[PDB]
RNA sequence: ACCUCGAUGUCGGCUCGUCGCAUCCUGGGGCUGGAGCAGGUCCCAAGGGUUGGGCUGUUCGCCCAUUAAAGCGGCACGCGAGCUGGGUUUAGAACGUCGUGAGACAGUUCGGUCUCUAUCCGCCGCGCGCGUCAGAAGCUUGAGGAAACCUGUCCCUAGUACGAGAGGACCGGGACGGACGAACCUCUGGUAUACCAGUUGUCCCACCAGGGGCACGGCUGGAUAGCCACGUUCGGACAGGAUAACCGCUGAAAGCAUCUAAGCGGGAAACCUCUUCCAAGACCAGGCUUCUCACCCUCUAGGAGGGAUAAGGCCCCCCGCAGACCACGGGAUUGAUAGACCAGACCUGGAAGCCUAGUAAUAGGUGCAGGGAACUGGCACUAACCGGCCGAAAACUUAC
RNA sequence: AAUUCCUUGUCGGGUAAGUUCCGACCUGCACGAAUGGCGUAACGACUUCUCAACUGUCUCAACCAUAGACUCGGCGAAAU
RNA sequence: GUCAGGUAGAGAAUACUAAGGCGUACGAGUGAACUAUGGUUAAGGAACUCGGCAAAAUGCCCCCGUAACUUCGGGAGAAG
């Protein structure tokens, strides 16, 4: 079945293959999640699995946040999310109170990695949508980053619904797909994953068995 | 003190000279050509040591046939073997980036006395 | 410090550099003053590494200080008398009170001060 | 660009209430004995005697 | 990183002295050619006695660039100048000598010949 | 000559696109005067892709290098309240030509003001209100949308099939690319207006020394964080379903024959799934849970009106890599949220003072020195407060 | 040809590629001798073509500062 | 129209500054897009475009050294 695990993106760094290849890594902290929910067909009609991630005070903790987490039996944590699984034989596999740590990884396995990307605020059309401008000379009157036309003319008389403008760009959710684990650290308890995954460091992540090459 | 330092300890070599900008040093460089693994040597100067930790990376120029080449490592790589420090050079700052536009005589390096 | 994320206080970076000196000088002259709360945020570090120099007290100190401060009176002042009396305290040499907006333009407004208490 | 119509009395009026100020929240402060009402903003202002209590 | 209209000096003695990069080959609208892309050029400046004259088209592959390449072990290489030596149908030079240095690039691109005559390979 | 002359601005380029298929490439097929390779022609197919330069105001066209290919058209010959203004088509001037002349020329030549603070619809983003039959909170299903969809070369199979030879495969495997998109900042590279160093002119701090103000940050050499591309990593599937052209099986009407009339099957980058994202204002306003589940007064005993609360929330406060505002996320003394402070990392490159050498400019020692932001860890010293405002249930029918 | 409609005439030069440019040919639609003809050193913010150097003009765009834009307080228009 | 301080400088240019005179009448905030005005930029270097438009570049003093052509003055600060 489809693994995975929450934690938090600590930062990029580099490594060296045994070939001397270079490699670019992600540092995941794959801290210990606890299954705190299990999601089955008969009761909710979808088979998922429930994950709870990260240190927090009860004091911080919201009465009927702390019921739900009483009712499970596991102390609070701040981050809750939801794996969805194919079927009820990969819920089986999992028990309400149980911890799950980096090591359900093996090296070279392919993971995907979800996270919210950075915000980048209120965008124009070059940065956001990779429009080409308008000339920086040759009597350009003050268009050098403006987007052009956006319509026809009398027919449609309109513009279209998905036209590309300006507006807010970033922390949007993303999937980065077939993530290669180059190492599993189980006593620090920490995944380092060649390349880049979203988001700003200290972000909660998901990193879930690739569909694709799983 | 950084955040990842518990990862990068792992790799961090322990034979690397103390070496600076200014320095005529011997890289012993690991190069595969079809099968057999030779080793080749890039002598020249070092021009630039920058970054940190496990990333940190040093710089060495070197005139060769008449034509300027440089050539950039990663400090704790381990395609490189030895690096040998031969000179200490008396230079005036981090980045001897002016040695790119100069040649012959004018190109030398003050040494250490 | 760390420099202002958004455009200097004055409209221009060279004021901004006057503006922090001439507010850190009154502060030090008088122990307290009223100013724009943007400006008082501003100060708070600039002023508390200046006294840090005073605790030091080195003539290296000293011309550091100098480098800002014209004032040689309250060069002095920094260093006989105010770097002296925070030579146990760790940080935190200023406070910053929130006081009524101004009149003329609605500008929020802070009183500055040095602690005075231990 | 001009407004192409005169705007209607409904729709003049449905954008214009937009346009409000909002009260501030008060809090009781005892100065002098007597108590009075200042922004929270303020308290510690007004008990250092460094608020204007007209 | 060199690309249409980009001047290179001529690494070979087949009599160019300079050549104008024309097209980067290998694909519609690729833009740079490294160390050892195959270019299309118009020769600018020959030799008085050269075998090549100025303004004949003549396929080449650059050999050394002033941006530096990264290799596959985290290291760069970098050069003074853009060099390339003018090639024939059978990625063999036209000349006889290479001169100066040539990146490691050339092995991996097959061009062997060229490795074989440069004074130095880097 | 039907709308517009109380005004509907033109060619070409630029920017941004959106649609058709009469298809340029890639995909699937029938027939060939199809041996093979490579084609010819016709059928099906619009998912994606469809280069950069020389000449000309040009469209068009010719040419030079490439490419899998450099498609044809519609949208006021799309797009000037989005840009340009070279051509044309105001006023100046000139040539040829015509005119007695004033002048004229789908003849030519040089020059020649491109205005507007967006009300409405529309589109891109973001809040406030109310609703979803008590008030709240966590996690969700996915009706329905959006995005993505390109392709090459080389090496095996194989110098095999085919072929006199020359030449040279289908199908099936593997490696390495081009273009495009996304995320990201370890590396490379760019930036740096409170970082460090050098340095010119001048004024100042009485003066020397050491510094500061101004001259683009005066200039010059570097430069962590942030942002970023020239950088890094990843993507386009794999499988299934229903089909197009086309190939059929089994078969009558019509003793034969026929893919079709009863029935049963193969079959494509198009379609539906599959991959990524949005999504219950999805008014059929969903689901699984958890918390609060409580009280006074007035009208008349009907329904309401008011006040105080619970869970929770908001405002104020300390802030953020979250941000136009708002929102969002975190912290709020049972506290490391920000600053300061201490230490490290990093950047700069050897401070001042003193001593020593030199006539001096200057050099050396003290000393990985001194200075300093963003990154990391400690540390309640400063500020996060002796607090305000919101916020919980008419009933009734049938089934069990 | 500041004159040539046909016309991007034809040949040569320059460029990888030149409807422009330079040198020629004469088939001058429709040159020509004080509405002067043909030249000419010097001169030109004239017009035209080429080269070196140089560069954000461009490949291809990124980042910084300031003035507006944006938020809060005050005053407070306009075309339509 | 009349006075013309000082240090750099050929100078009444320009930079800083003395005497003297001002801060001149909306402000306070805030890293949005976008526009304006300045700044820097890897590799390439006119590929931009009607056209190198706009930027960038060259720039001072003292020596050396300067072609075609010419009306004999020039060209000429040629160029380098
Ligand atoms: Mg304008
Ligand atoms: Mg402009
Ligand atoms: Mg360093
Ligand atoms: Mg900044
Ligand atoms: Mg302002
Ligand atoms: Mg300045
Ligand atoms: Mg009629
Ligand atoms: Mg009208
Ligand atoms: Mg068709
Ligand atoms: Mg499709
Ligand atoms: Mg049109
Ligand atoms: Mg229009
Ligand atoms: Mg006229
Ligand atoms: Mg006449
Ligand atoms: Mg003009
Ligand atoms: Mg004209
Ligand atoms: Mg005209
Ligand atoms: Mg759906
Ligand atoms: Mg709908
Ligand atoms: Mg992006
Ligand atoms: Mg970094
Ligand atoms: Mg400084
Ligand atoms: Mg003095
Ligand atoms: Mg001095
Ligand atoms: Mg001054
Ligand atoms: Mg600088
Ligand atoms: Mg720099
Ligand atoms: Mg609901
Ligand atoms: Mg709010
Ligand atoms: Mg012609
Ligand atoms: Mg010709
Ligand atoms: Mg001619
Ligand atoms: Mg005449
Ligand atoms: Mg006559
Ligand atoms: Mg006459
Ligand atoms: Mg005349
Ligand atoms: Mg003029
Ligand atoms: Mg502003
Ligand atoms: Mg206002
Ligand atoms: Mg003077
Ligand atoms: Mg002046
Ligand atoms: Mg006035
Ligand atoms: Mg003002
Ligand atoms: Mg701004
Ligand atoms: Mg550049
Ligand atoms: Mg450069
Ligand atoms: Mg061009
Ligand atoms: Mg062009
Ligand atoms: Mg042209
Ligand atoms: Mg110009
Ligand atoms: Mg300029
Ligand atoms: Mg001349």
């Amino acid at each position: 079945a489809r693994k995975g695990i929450l934690g938090t993106k600590l930062g990029m760094t580099q490594v060296f293959d045994e070939n001397n290849k270079v490699v670019p890594v992600t540092v995941v902290k794959a801290g210990p999640n606890v299954v705190t929910r299990i999601r089955t067909t008969e009761r909710d009609g979808y088979s998922a699995v429930q994950l709870a991630y990260g240190e927090i005070s009860p004091r911080k903790v919201i009465k009927p946040v702390a019921g739900q987490f009483a009712a499970a039996g596991v102390n609070p944590r701040r981050h809750v999310a939801e794996l969805r699984l194919d079927d009820e034989a990969a819920v089986a596999e999992y028990e309400v109170g149980q911890e799950l740590t980096a090591e359900i990884f093996s090296d070279g396995a392919y993971v995907d990695v979800t996270g919210t990307s950075k915000g980048k605020g209120f965008a124009g059309t070059m940065k956001r949508h990779g429009f080409r401008g308008q000339g920086a000379a040759h009597g350009a009157q003050a268009v050098h980053r403006r987007p052009g036309s956006i319509g026809g003319c009398a027919t449609p008389g309109r513009v279209f619904k998905g036209t590309r403008m300006s507006g807010r760009m970033g922390n949007d959710r993303v999937t980065t797909q077939n993530l290669k684990v180059h190492k599993v650290d189980a006593e620090n308890g920490v995944l380092l994953i060649k390349g880049a995954i979203p988001g700003r460091n200290g972000g909660l992540v998901v990193v879930r068995s690739a569909i694709k090459r799983g | 003190m950084n955040t990842l330092d518990f990862v990068d300890q792992a790799s961090l070599r322990d034979d690397i000279p103390t070496f600076s900008p200014g320095d005529t040093v011997n890289v012993h460089v690991k190069v595969i050509e079809g099968s057999k693994e030779r080793i080749q040597v890039f002598k020249g100067v070092v021009i630039r040591r920058q970054g940190g930790g496990i990333s940190e990376t040093f710089t060495v120029r070197k005139e060769s046939y008449g034509v300027g080449v440089e050539r950039t490592f990663p400090v704790h790589s381990p395609n490189i073997d030895h690096i040998d420090v031969l000179t200490r050079g008396d230079v005036r700052r981090a980045k001897l980036y002016y040695l790119r536009e100069l040649r012959g005589k004018k190109a030398k390096i003050k040494e250490k006395r | 410090p760390k420099p202002t994320k958004g455009p200097r206080l004055g409209g221009s970076s060279s004021h901004q550099s006057a503006l922090l000196a001439n507010l850190a000088t009154s502060l030090f002259e008088h122990g307290r003053i009223k100013t724009t709360e943007p400006k008082a945020r501003a100060l708070r570090p600039y002023a508390e590494k200046l006294i840090t120099h005073a605790k030091k007290g080195a003539l290296h100190n000293r011309r550091e200080v100098m480098k800002k401060i014209r004032d040689k009176d309250v060069v002095h002042t920094l260093f006989a008398e105010i770097g002296p009396f925070y030579a146990d305290r760790n940080g935190g040499y200023t406070r910053i009170i929130k006081v009524e907006n101004r009149k003329g333009d609605n500008a929020p407004m802070a009183v500055i001060e040095l602690v005075r208490e231990k | 660009a001009v407004p192409k119509r005169r705007m209607s009395r409904a729709n003049t009026r449905s954008r214009r209430a937009q346009w409000k100020a909002e009260a501030p929240g008060l809090v009781t402060v005892s100065v002098a004995g007597q108590q009075r009402k200042v922004p929270r903003r303020l308290l510690k202002a007004a008990r250092l005697g460094l608020v204007d209590l007209d | 990183m060199i690309q249409q209209e980009s001047r290179l000096k001529v690494a070979d003695n087949t009599g160019a002295k300079e050549i104008l990069c024309i097209r980067v080959l290998g694909g519609s609208s690729r833009r740079y050619a490294g160390i050892g892309d195959v270019i299309v050029a118009t020769v600018k400046d020959a030799i008085p006695g050269g075998n090549v004259k100025r303004g004949d088209v003549v396929k080449a592959v650059v050999v050394r660039t002033v941006k530096e390449r990264r290799r596959a072990d985290g290291s760069y290489i970098k050069f003074d100048e853009n060099a390339a030596v003018i090639i024939k149908n059978d990625n063999d030079p036209r000349g006889t000598r290479i001169f100066g240095p040539v990146g490691r690039e050339l092995r991996e691109k097959k061009f062997m010949k060229i490795v074989s005559l440069a004074p130095e390979v880097l």
